[PDB]
């Protein structure tokens, strides 16, 4: 049993979805708010 | 060697009389050999490069005289030809503006899971090359979203050859999806807007248009009939579908099976 | 030899944008749906929409 | 992939387009299975010089994917290029649909025969005599003995009587078997009653299944006109057996009502 | 048994290959061969999957993906498993979800 002929050859889902809204967005943010209080 | 064709072919011949010679003629190929796919005899030739040129300008003229039903048997007998694992050419300078004007003319077949199925005859041959194949999925894919500009950019810009008979369904299958989407909750648009978003500046087709559909020739006027009201507020047809689902629970709830 | 399907996600991309940007905003104008999903036209955000 | 072609209206690429339906009907057999079906079209059109091998590879075709009737229709309508090969594994694949069919309605044709019979295309009832002629002469009669019972008719079993394999005692223990299996008695008495005449005929005349027959078949005059036969003969010796197995096993009443026969 | 290995067998590479050996196994009977031992019939699913995958999932076979995937056994992944744990949401990314 189990031969399965071959064609070719929590701590990990919450932070994945911040990984999902939040992958490359802001990622540092102590500066750019800075940078806007004399811009804003 | 059995040719009888080496001297109109190239030159334009418009249904003139010589299709029917060109017939008989590929019926006197039928009498010589068969159209199998000759699996020995790989050096004899004659019977697939000499005749399969003759079988794909026969594909050629059919589109110039708008012979569909009979344009894909001869598309279809030059696939089932390039099916063959034979050493062939591997291609020509026809070979992409044939299965690709295939392609093209499926496209506006209306038949899309046809459409997708060419795709694995050429993986590759997609994006990173291929640019005369790789335009007329673009051109689909563009056809996918409410890109239309864009198509009517295609429509002209065409690199490879005429494709003026498939541009002109591509035309009146577009026609009729701009007057699909002047039925939307427009507020008045003016006889200047939606007149330009097809291609008119001001012919009496935008009274076959606001004749054939509403949106009524007004004061530079299109009327809007936004209702969407009668539909809604139906108790019966739950009452009669969901009076059938309470039973059909109560069948697998008491009743042995 | 997946990328023939990959190739025509462009549409669920678009459709997933226009679902984010019609739910999320209420009374947005056609003029800047197209600069902020990078369409680079107005004319066809008409038809996209 | 020859299959775009079927719309030359010259009518031989139609011959020239079957000329590679049985050679190479395996690997585009995939390819022209469900798409196109047009062997209809030339069967039934003015077009002749094919419609004859056109239903041959619609008979393969439609076999394996489940239209066994589609592929029995044109299996009798095919004609002589159809059933001209028997060196494959095929006729076991046509005589299953076309000899079971053939049953299965003589079946309703043993409950009525006379109107709205069968119209058979000259050859669903002529390859039953055909292979039961095989079976006839491939030795084998102790199945010779069963397609003759299972094509549910009288005088081909009333045939087999006389065959390559002679009458010790076959067929008479046949009606021990058969006794033992009949269904109702609609099937029986027709067949036991015209057996039983011919085992008169026979050299020897056996007695104990033409008196176990006739009590089985309520006739009170055939005892008494073969007893008139055995009065005849004069031996109570072998005017017995007939005689008191028929008051051993026959009742009251059919003893009571052959015996007006029997005293005159 | 004749059924079943005659058709993966016969599929493997008809999906390498580009015949219209995709209607005829919607019109085949052969469909079901009835209990396949869990290896064959498990991997069916999924040789069917990349079928309507090529012609245009519609929601059909993402739970025959998934069930393709659910049937299997416990060797590794690194054949099929990372194929259709890739494709098996192809297809979903078609929907959109």
């Amino acid at each position: 049993m189990s031969e399965k002929k071959q064609p070719v050859d929590e701590d990990n889902w919450d932070d994945d979805n911040v990984e999902d809204d939040f992958s490359n967005q802001l990622r540092a943010e102590l500066e750019k708010h800075g940078y806007k209080m004399e811009t804003s | 060697m059995y040719e009888q064709l080496k001297g109109e072919w190239n030159r334009k011949s418009p249904n003139l009389s010589k299709c029917g010679e060109e017939l008989g003629r590929l019926k006197l190929v039928l009498l010589e050999l068969n159209f199998l796919p000759t699996t020995g005899t790989k050096l004899t030739k004659q019977q697939l490069i000499l005749a399969r040129d003759i079988l794909e300008i026969g594909a050629q003229w059919s589109i110039l005289r708008k012979d569909i039903p009979s344009f894909e048997r001869y598309m279809a007998q030059l696939k089932c030809y390039y099916f063959d694992y034979k050493e062939q050419l591997p291609e020509s300078a026809y070979m992409h503006q044939l299965l690709g004007l295939n392609l093209l003319f499926l496209l506006s077949q209306n038949r899309v899971a046809e459409f997708h199925t060419e795709l694995e005859r050429l993986p590759a041959k997609d994006i990173q090359t291929n640019v005369y194949i790789k335009h007329p999925v673009s051109l689909e894919q563009y056809l996918m979203e409410g890109s239309y500009n864009k198509v009517f950019l295609a429509k002209g810009n065409i690199p490879a050859e005429s494709y003026t008979f498939f541009i002109d369904i591509l035309l009146d299958t577009i026609r009729d999806e701009i007057a699909g989407c002047i039925e939307k909750a427009y507020e008045k648009i003016l006889f200047t807007e939606a007149t330009r978003i097809l291609f008119f500046n001001t012919p009496k087709k935008m009274t076959d248009y606001a004749k054939k559909r509403g949106w009524v020739l007004g004061p530079n006027n299109y009327y809007s009939f936004a209702s969407q009201q009668q539909k809604p507020e139906d108790t019966t047809i739950p009452s009669t579908e969901l009076a059938k689902q309470v039973i059909e629970y109560a069948r697998q709830l008491e009743m042995i099976v | 030899g997946t990328y023939t399907l990959i190739i025509r996600l462009r549409h669920n991309v678009i459709k997933t944008g226009v679902r984010m940007i019609s739910l999320s905003y209420s009374r947005i104008s056609l003029a800047d749906i197209a600069q902020k999903l990078q369409l680079d036209s107005p004319e066809d955000a008409e038809f996209i929409v | 992939g020859i299959i775009s072609l079927l719309d030359e209206d010259e009518p031989q690429l139609k011959e020239f387009a079957l000329h590679k339906l049985n050679a190479v009907v395996n690997d585009f057999w995939a390819e022209i299975s469900e798409s196109v079906d047009k062997i209809e079209v030339l069967y039934e059109d003015e077009g002749f010089r094919s419609r004859q091998f056109a239903a041959l590879v619609a008979s393969k075709v439609f076999y394996h994917l489940g239209a066994f009737e589609e592929s029995l229709n044109y299996a009798l309508g095919a004609g002589d290029l159809f059933n001209v090969n028997d060196n494959s594994e095929y006729v076991e694949t046509i005589i299953a649909k076309c000899i079971d069919h053939y049953t299965k309605q003589c079946v309703e044709n043993a409950d009525l025969p006379e109107g709205e019979k069968k119209p058979i295309d000259q050859r669903l009832e002529g390859i039953v005599n055909k292979m039961f002629q095989r079976c006839l002469d491939d030795h084998k009669y102790k199945q010779a003995i069963g397609i003759a019972l299972e094509t549910r008719r009288l005088d081909v079993f009333e045939k087999t009587i006389l065959e390559s394999n002679d009458v010790p005692g076959m067929l008479a223990y046949s009606l021990k078997l058969c006794m033992s299996l009949m269904q109702n008695k609609q099937f029986r008495n027709k067949v036991l009653r015209v057996l039983v005449k011919i085992y008169m005929n026979l050299e020897k005349p056996d007695f104990i299944n033409v008196c176990q027959c006739l009590i089985f078949l309520d006739d009170p005059q055939a005892v008494s006109d073969i007893l008139e036969k055995l009065v005849k003969e004069d031996n109570l010796l072998m005017a017995y057996q007939i005689c008191f197995d028929l008051y051993e096993s026959a009742s009251q009443q059919f003893l009571s009502s052959v015996i007006q026969n029997l005293r005159t | 048994d004749g059924q079943a290995t005659l058709l993966n067998l016969l599929l493997r590479n008809y999906l390498h290959y580009s015949l219209y050996d995709q209607a005829e196994k919607l019109v085949s009977k052969s469909v079901f061969p009835e209990q396949a031992n869990n290896n064959e019939w498990a991997r069916y699913l999924y040789y069917t999957g990349r079928i309507k995958a090529i012609q245009l999932e519609y929601s059909e076979a993402r739970r025959t993906m998934t069930n393709a995937l659910r049937k299997a056994p416990q060797h590794t992944a690194v054949g099929f498993k990372q194929t259709v744990h890739k494709l098996l949401i192809v297809v979903e990314l078609l929907l959109g979800e």
